[PDB]
RNA sequence: UGCCUGGCGGCCGUAGCGCGGUGGUCCCACCUGACCCCAUGCCGAACUCAGAAGUGAAACGCCGUAGCGCCGAUGGUAGUGUGGGGUCUCCCCAUGCGAGAGUAGGGAACUGCCAGGCAA
RNA sequence: CUUUAAUGUUUGAUGUUCUAACGUUGACCCGUAAUCCGGGUUGCGGACAGUGUCUGGUGGGUAGUUUGACUGGGGCGGUCUCCUCCUAAAGAGUAACGGAGGAGCACGAAGGUUGGCUAAUCCUGGUCGGACAUCAGGAGGUUAGUGCAAUGGCAUAAGCCAGCUUGACUGCGAGCGUGACGGCGCGAGCAGGUGCGAAAGCAGGUCAUAGUGAUCCGGUGGUUCUGAAUGGAAGGGCCAUCGCUCAACGGAUAAAAGGUACUCCGGGGAUAACAGGCUGAUACCGCCCAAGAGUUCAUAUCGACGGCGGUGUUUGGCACCUCGAUGUCGGCUCAUCACAUCCUGGGGCUGAAGUAGGUCCCAAGGGUAUGGCUGUUCGCCAUUUAAAGUGGUACGCGAGCUG
RNA sequence: UGAACUCGCUGUGAAGAUGCAGUGUACCCGCGGCAAGACGGAAAGACCCCGUGAACCUUUACUAUAGCUUGACACUGAACA
RNA sequence: UUUUGUAUAAUGGGUCAGCGACUUAUAUUCUGUAGCAAGGUUAACCGAAUAGGGGAGCCGAAGGGAAACCGAGUCUUAACUGGGCGUUAAGUUGCAGGGUAUAGACCCGAAACCCGGUGAUCUAGCCAUGGGCAGGUUGAAGGUUGGGUAACACUAACUGGAGGACCGAACCGACUAAUGUUGAAAAAUUAGCGGAUGACUUGUGGCUGGGGGUGAAAGGCCAAUCAAACCGGGAGAUAGCUGGUUCUCCCCGAAAGCUAUUUAGGUAGCGCCUCGUGAAUUCAUCUCCGGGGGUAGAGCACUGUUUCGGCAAGGGUACCAACCCGAUGCAAACUGCGAAUACCGGAGAAUGUUAUCACGGGAGACACACGGCGGGUGCUAACGUCCGUCGUGAAGAGGGAAACAACCCAGACCGCCAGCUAAGGUCCCAAAGUCAUGGUUAAGUGGGAAACGAUGUGGGAAGGCCCAGACAGCCAGGAUGUUGGCUUAGAAGCAGCCAUCAUUUAAAGAAAGCGUAAUAGCUCACUGGUCGAGUCGGCCUGCGCGGAAGA
């Protein structure tokens, strides 16, 4: 009666450090807040990341709780 | 815990209740105590036809799942009642007369006993002229005449 | 140039807690009244207005204290990719990488900018 | 004109009487040596009956069809869409009739903005009140809460309270994610007009995943877009929206339940039943530590609590050969071989005085029945002996015969 | 009847070997008998399953109808209460 | 041929000779070829005609939108910093070829449906007309005779003549057994059985003609065939199903995977296969750099689970127990920690026939099995089933393993009487060391198998006593109360409550075995003398034996 199967929602990261991205790509699918946005990062309602304007993804720990924050610069 | 299987049963019926109400005619209508959406949706499923007509009845249905229909179901069950009523009528009627055809005193004594003043000469002599225009291959005037003299006894019984 | 003070950031538990001492020259805080601005599902509690009369108790800044918390090697160990062996539902050999915990040790902070008091 | 009254017109529902239509397989006469048929007279019923079209109902008697898919033979039992966790092997994705559970809602607010605020568990004091109500203080740092089952996240609070509004608006959307595709989701940014906020700025719904259904067709509002000669209208085309547990949920019909041993056709050991093979839970047998029984004394004889070993003699699973044919249980003739030996033969121990016995080793050279019970293999009973042994050979033998 | 110079045992082998590996035996060719096997020959298995295959049958499965049957319209009229 | 898979004992073949399988027409897409070229091109038809006329007609060069309409712009909106579709490549007519759809379109093999006719000499029933059914059996009504009653009834006799009656020929039925199943016959023959004056049979003639006829009513028979006869047509019906598809050579050469499907053996889309065109050190290997995990491992901060000890709400205080505290564990559904592989991007030396990507034409396939690696399931059994990856076979021959595709080494262009080598072997069959060095084994272990057991063998840590001479042996001793109080029935040491004393002492205990009702008696604890050197209890074990019996 039990295992009934659902459609995976294919979460995870889908672009990575030193890879360059456009404006309005995808960064990271999450379904939870597991990485913050930073500068040139913006949130959406369905807490994905998404770049603002061209640049490489960078990923850095900052706040007082040491969360995961993920930023962009123009190189 | 409710069973999809009983869910989908209820479905079917509703279905089945919305399809006999909008094939009912137009005096049954009146008589069954519709709203004014639920009527103005039937009288839009009875004008329209095809596929647009089956999804029309599945909208009555869906609205019949949360609108009662103990009303609807008692009207349908009254009309049924007197419409199997009157074929069971005509069916004993013409029974009858084919065993008054076939058999011949037997019969006879039946439609006596059915109905007392019925004229055993009058359906003895109906009943030969039957059976001559049987054997001479001509109309039915004698079965004709004997079922209307039934149905002039049963009218007169009841 | 520094003993100090308040704010703006990096780093963020070597960065936070337990104990004692240390400060009113400026700043900070406490404090007085709120008639008026301000608001309490009731209250100057919270916030705000005019003062600083009075003080450094609480908090706040500094120092010592290792008692915690925390970081932490080296080696070893578990594990594991590659090609093999065996008493092959498990283990071992050559090679590469390499844990967690624990130990020695560190540890009770560092740093850039602005503005004010002291002596220079 | 609403309302009434005498004559005169149209007639309809209804009753009686009549016959000229209509039937006479009633009688008489002729064509006619004629039970057919036609023609002339009469009687019988007579606008009845029936006939042709339509219509209401009944109508497996007849004609055309359906009765889906997964399933540890098949039926029954359970499921057909979406969401959360593990299996799912540290990108994504990944099956099973695997294990745990939910959804087909709801919110004119529970949405946006501005401002402010921060719970569980316990201790202390206090009228009902008591461990657990509410009040004050103490540690706390998310264990609270985040409408719905689950997951992650939420201190800037995505949690709670208060002032205003509907940005839950219209026309687009670069650039990406996700699937083979239809398709679905994110998305900075441009034009118009708005809500909050003095403002930087936020608002294109709900902290985030399920709450949904393509296409055809129809319903409502708008559009001279077209409208088959002209001027219109009807009908069409487009924009906005509604209509399906089409739950068989990528949905073949608007419309469909079962048997065939009277069946057939083309195939499948892709797929079963008897036999073969693998495997060995179960079944039989042997043994180890050993509590204990055995008049004391464990192993003369049994021997629980546990484990270890051989076989396929019953019950188990795959169907790997076989459905272009392997004839599947018993009886007879023919029998073959192993010893886990019934007796005969040689031996050990004995709770073995002797005959008669209890247990074990070697030895298969040899023998190893008849009747009743069932079809029976097998097993019970009665009678004799030395016994009337256990097993493998397609549970031997239907290319031997009767079922 | 694919062709045969067509022995037995152990194991394997698409899983029951005349034909494989090892082993043992056996002169060649005829005739009268037994029948273990060449999963002997016979029927593109009647047994189980597949087919949106067929045919018959059942109906309160679907769609129509013969037949039955209600009424209207013409044959079908005349007198009046 | 089937399949993951064949000599397999799954399929077909006896062979020879002949015949036999992707053709043809209409329209569409692409390739090669010929021309013209912003033009190409003709159909029908005329035509002393494969010529020449015929520009009727069709295709692209200008597209967008549904259309109006607009125009190298268009569609959306009052319109965009906007977005989709057009421009910067040239189309057309024939030939041949690769597909597409229509026509039976590769072929053979079905059941089954309708239409138009033929049959009742076979067979079933009915109608009409004739014959046959030996022979022998008891006899119901009626009549007659004697007795009998007032008269009947009744009785004993003659005549009398009906049996789906009895025995029994011919004849009829096949009810049973056998003969045979290409037969003697496409259902007949032999031996019994049943009837043998009745719903009997038979010669002859006619009718009942196929969703129908007939059936003393089993789906039986209807010209050897019947749950729907035969003959011709629709029709070479359809068939997701069986089977076959015939000459040669070279190059490349996969899969049984994902989504979908009234879908599971059928088929649509993507990856995978092939040829062509256009594209970037495009991609792969390896080094370095930046990455997020939550698997192994470890742990229990949290979620479940588990044992112990304590405070213990609550519950009925010797009594059960919540919320918790300290320790030990476990978890694919827990992570305060956490890797190696796996994957993304960047930089780089070198190799790889661009091994990388986009498009077009055609495919094939969508049954996979095994081992290794971490598993679900199953019994951590199955040559059992399902997952992610490599290989094998399918699609690969060879050598080793006795034979075995998944076990090991190894990828066949062809030939040569050449050498080397991988795995595996060197006593031989059968090619090579009866090689060398130091050991283990005394069992055919080698050359199937475990819990357990054991003076088998070599060694190690060792451990106790040992020429003030150890162990076991050789002629010697074990004398006396201790016949005990005690349960005195006798235990006296040889069953127990009990001390576990004491003299001779080179030496003896108030006691270990054998048996007597207890006695008694014989050994052993220790002690005189000679020889005398070494002696004894376990652990680790590699190699050995039993447990190990099947036709």
């Amino acid at each position: 009666r039990n295992g009934r199967d659902s459609e995976a929602k294919r979460l995870g990261v889908k672009r990575f450090g030193g890879e360059s991205v456009l404006a309005g790509s995808i960064i990271v699918r999450q379904r939870g807040t597991k990485f913050h946005a930073g500068a040139n990062v913006g949130c959406g309602r369905d807490h994905t990341l998404f770049a603002k304007a061209d640049g490489k993804v960078k990923f850095e720990v900052k706040g007082p709780k040491n969360r995961k924050f993920i930023s962009i610069e123009a190189e | 815990w409710v069973s999809k299987s009983e869910i989908k049963r209820d479905a079917e019926e509703l279905k089945r209740l919305g399809a006999e109400i909008v094939d009912l005619g137009k005096n049954a209508l009146d008589k069954i105590p519709l709203d004014a959406d639920l009527r103005a949706a039937i009288e839009l499923a009875q004008r329209i036809k095809m596929e647009g007509r089956r999804r029309q009845l599945q909208l009555i249905g869906k609205m019949l799942r949360q609108r009662d229909v103990e009303p609807i179901r008692q009207a349908l069950d009254k009309l049924k009642n007197r419409h199997n009523q009157q074929v069971v009528l005509f069916h004993k009627l013409e029974n009858l007369r084919d065993r008054l055809i076939d058999q011949g005193d037997d019969a006879i004594a039946e439609v006596l006993n059915l109905w007392p003043d019925a004229d055993r000469q009058q359906l003895r002599t109906l009943i030969r002229n039957a059976k001559k225009e049987k054997e001479g291959n001509k109309p039915p005037k004698s079965a004709r005449q004997i079922f209307q003299y039934l149905r002039e006894l049963a009218e007169n019984e009841g």
